[PDB]
RNA sequence: ACCACGAUCAAAAGGGACAAGCAUCAAGCACGCAGCAAUGCAGCUCAAAACGCUUAGCCUAGCCACACCCCCACGGGAAACAGCAGU
RNA sequence: CCCCACUAUGCUUAGCCCUAAACCUCAACAGUUAAAUCAACAAAACUGCUCGCCAGAACACUACGAGCCACAGCUUAAAACUCAAA
């Protein structure tokens, strides 16, 4: 369960795939400005290992890290895809949505 | 300006001060070399 | 394009359209009406090669069609009106806003986006992250480091090759 | 509202005028040294590259080519 | 919570919901829809918020 | 404990919601019914004028 | 004391975080990935500020850096108070 | 400045140049006319949200750098000295 990587898991976009088995996956965190006391994303780009190329530019992937980098740049693997673009299903009925609209109704399956 | 506008500019940067004659010193030694009036 | 004998889509579902004299069908096709007519026929074609509802036009699909004809029209306007600058501007607007119509299918309906691709014969392509001007001192240096990569390379590979016969000597 | 501000700005841009075409030949001439210069720093920037790759000399068949010439 | 990470998305499904990424792996659903934003920050608190006696002791 | 009681949570909030969306369902088959008895009617007179 | 399969303390290595000014420093020029290897792919950073220049010991129960200079110190220049007092 | 003559130019075609008091000097979108209506003048006063821009005058529509079919050009654009005003 231990790892030396900091981030042990974190959501992101998949921004790249022009890797060979990683996805180039942009992180965003809220900061908060000291100033103005407002929070502002800031973004983070991680390498994360793909063996299967499953992931596709701007679907949302969750990263685990692993227990030690296997690259330079590469210290998680994926782990889940949470939302694949534009193949979202709605994790609160389990039916498939394009946006606000349901393409299958939950009153199909009762 | 908007919050965003005043997130990314950041905190005003104020030029760093001049520096005067005397070069941010009280004083400073010098040698005449000559003497006049001036209007 | 579609034939010039082709009917009015207005007219091609009144019964009796075929049985009517060959003027009257020559008053009623393409070839004595405006482009824009044709214009809708094409649309008609494509809604249903395309869309699931062809009667839907407000959908995301619909709209990237009609948008699809509409480009179409001012790229063979702007062949015979090459300084129309009025046109130009509408057609850099409305491609603009097609590939804002696809990013948000892609986004949203992606079955429905690659069927929108290849109907329509659109090659969907990913913004550049950067704009900035390739001026001549930055085309040349870019360039350079390329030749320089690639004969450093090479030079790579000539001291692995030198080093493994040296190795097999040994032995 | 008064035109002062303007009229300022306006003697400025009439007397750079006048002093760039009192001055045109010796402008000339010191704007053909600058290019010269530029593009021995061009050339200087591109031989650092592969000077620093491990090169020594430039890729084969490159030559730099004259990126400030009027020409 | 300045380690926790949090991510918006908009639009992107029909009803509206939280989710918890924890670090065993598991995933915690939260649907909120029809709820009140008072109604949300109470369900979080007790289902994976720390309580009063935990923050005490700290 | 908290996990299981999140998860009935969920599922009593989705009863609710399949009830919300069969009465949504009869109100949208109505006004589906009106618009395409209106569209009929548009439709036979444009054709009936084309005609 | 020696052992503690430990505690304390704390290097190296790995991950994260971490000054100011200048964008008239806007591109950097190999800065990536996969594979046991062979080797293959062509990527990696950057206007959300990369790269660069300049300024400055710091976040002060203290900490960091330096210890005549050549970042280092085999070697060389050379013969060293930035320990106290003192010139 | 007034009168006469005449050229570049105004026109077409094919390429450049990319500037205006390009100003209706009043940004885009959405909303309000109640409260305090509101420095002055002008074209009544405001709200939400976003981007762009501004921070004494002058130096300066300048210098240098960089980019540009521009080579007496355009765009971006300072500092030193000076003043107690503008
Ligand atoms: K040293
Ligand atoms: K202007
Ligand atoms: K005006
Ligand atoms: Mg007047
Ligand atoms: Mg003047
Ligand atoms: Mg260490
Ligand atoms: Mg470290
Ligand atoms: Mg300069
Ligand atoms: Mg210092
Ligand atoms: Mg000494
Ligand atoms: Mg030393
Ligand atoms: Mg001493
Ligand atoms: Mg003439
Ligand atoms: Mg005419
Ligand atoms: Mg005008
Ligand atoms: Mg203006
Ligand atoms: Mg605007
Ligand atoms: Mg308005
Ligand atoms: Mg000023
Ligand atoms: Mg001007
Ligand atoms: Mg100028
Ligand atoms: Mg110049």
């Amino acid at each position: 369960v231990r790892s030396s990587v900091h981030a042990r898991w974190i959501v992101g976009k998949v921004i790249g795939t022009k890797m060979q088995k990683t996805a180039k996956v942009r992180v965003t965190r809220l900061v908060l400005d000291p100033y103005l006391l407002k929070y502002f994303n800031k973004r983070k780009t991680y390498f994360a290992h793909d063996a299967l190329q499953q992931c596709t530019v701007g679907d949302i992937v969750l990263l685990r890290a692993l227990p030690v980098p296997r690259a330079k740049h590469v210290k998680h693997e994926l782990a889940e895809i949470v939302f694949k673009v534009g193949k979202v299903i709605d994790p609160v009925t389990g039916k498939p949505c394009a946006g606000t609209t349901y393409l299958e109704s939950p009153l199909s399956s009762e | 300006a908007t919050l965003n506008q005043m997130h990314r500019l950041g905190p005003p940067k104020r030029p760093p001060r001049k520096l005067g004659p005397t070069e941010g010193r009280p004083q400073l030694k010098g040698v005449v070399l000559c003497t006049f009036t001036r209007k | 394009d579609p034939p010039p004998s082709t009917l009015l889509k207005d007219y091609q579902n009144v019964p009796g359209i075929e049985k009517v004299d060959d003027v009257v069908k020559r008053l009623l096709s393409l070839e004595m009406a405006n482009k824009k007519e044709m214009l809708k026929i094409k649309q008609e074609q494509f809604m249903k090669k395309i869309v699931a509802n062809p009667e839907d036009t407000r959908s995301l699909e619909a709209r990237i069609i009609a948008l699809s004809v509409k480009i179409r029209s001012y790229e063979e306007h702007l062949e015979k009106h090459r300084k129309d600058k009025a046109h130009k501007r509408y057609l850099l607007m409305s491609i603009d806003q097609r590939k804002k119509m696809l990013k948000n299918l892609r986004n949203t309906n992606y079955d429905v986006f690659e069927k929108i691709c290849w109907g329509l014969g659109i090659e969907y392509t990913f913004p550049p992250l950067y704009y900035r001007r390739a001026h001549r001192r930055f085309v040349t240096k870019k360039a350079l480091c390329i030749r320089v990569f690639q004969e450093t390379q090479k030079l790579k590979k000539r001291r692995r090759a030198l080093k493994a016969a040296a190795a097999a000597q040994k032995q | 509202k008064n035109v002062l501000k303007i009229r300022r700005r306006k003697m400025n841009h009439h007397k750079y005028r006048k002093l760039v075409k009192k001055t045109r030949f010796l402008r000339r001439k010191v704007q053909e040294g600058r290019l010269r210069r530029k593009q021995i720093k061009f050339e200087k920037d591109l031989r650092r590259i592969w000077l620093k790759a491990g090169l020594k000399e430039a890729p084969e068949g490159w030559q730099t080519p004259k990126i400030y010439l009027r020409g | 919570n300045p380690w926790v990470q949090i991510m918006m998305f908009k639009n992107m499904t029909p009803s509206p919901f939280l989710r918890f990424y924890l670090d065993s792996g598991e995933q915690v659903l939260v649907d909120v829809e029809t709820k009140s934003n008072k109604e949300i920050m109470e369900h979080i608190r007790k289902i994976l918020g720390k309580n009063e006696e935990t923050l005490r002791e700290e | 404990e908290l996990m299981a009681w999140n998860q009935a949570e969920n599922r009593r909030l989705h009863e609710l919601r399949i009830a919300r969306l069969r009465q949504e369902e009869r109100e949208q088959e109505q006004r589906q019914a009106l618009e395409q008895a209106r569209k009929a009617e548009e439709v036979q007179a444009w054709a009936q004028r084309k005609e």
